[PDB]
């Protein structure tokens, strides 16, 4: 659904280029420090591990391209998120047929304390139904969720 | 075990299209009327 | 070929991370040092 555009990749890879100042593809505490350094920056050795340490998600000793990506995405690290993620399907989905209906949005809704028609609940739910199959399937409430 | 903060930012956005649905519903209240 | 601007991003880029690691540190300090 979301997905980097190229101008963007275009740009992260300028950026790990940018870290990686001898184009080798591999990024070490020498040209971490020396990309600080020419920063003005001047960090403590124990930091610069640190720093790698704490990025390093495979562990491998080094910062990947994909370690990269991520790090300079703000991702968070808590993948446990996706536990609270599902337990929002788990209270939404109160039938437990994997599945959201109109029935159990209508449900949602009237657990707010308002009371509306089931046309308006017929045309959210149609609205958000991209693949037009009556349902709201895992991907249509993720963009459900996501909406802003 | 949703926390309530993240149950009321479910809630605002669900609102929140609820509102621009709403005002898209009664949009088509000029057509509800067929009396003539 | 990418402006001075770009580079000066990245203290910003940098920085911003620094400050995470650096409150991790932080983090020890309190481990050494509590008082109430
Ligand atoms: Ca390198
Ligand atoms: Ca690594
Ligand atoms: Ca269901
Ligand atoms: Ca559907």
């Amino acid at each position: 659904a979301d997905q980097l555009t190229e101008e963007q990749i275009a740009e992260f890879k300028e950026a790990f280029s940018l870290f990686d100042k001898d184009g080798d593809g591999t990024i070490t505490t020498k040209e971490l420090g020396t990309v600080m350094r020419s920063l003005g920056q001047n960090p403590t050795e124990a930091e610069l591990q640190d720093m790698i340490n704490e990025v390093d998600a495979d562990g491998n000793g080094t910062i990947d391209f994909p370690e990269f990506l991520t790090m300079m995405a703000r991702k968070m690290k808590d993948t446990d998120s996706e536990e609270e993620i599902r337990e929002a399907f788990r209270v939404f989905d109160k039938d437990g047929n994997g599945y959201i209906s109109a029935a159990e949005l209508r449900h949602v809704m009237t657990n707010l304390g308002e009371k509306l028609t089931d046309e308006e609940v017929d045309e959210m739910i149609r609205e958000a139904d991209i693949d037009g199959d009556g349902q709201v399937n895992y991907e249509e409430f993720v963009q459900m969720m996501t909406a802003k | 075990a949703l926390s309530k903060d993240k149950e009321e930012e479910i809630r605002k956005i669900l609102r929140n299209n609820l509102q621009k649905t709403r005002q898209r519903l009664r949009s088509y209240n000029r057509h509800t009327l067929v009396a003539d």
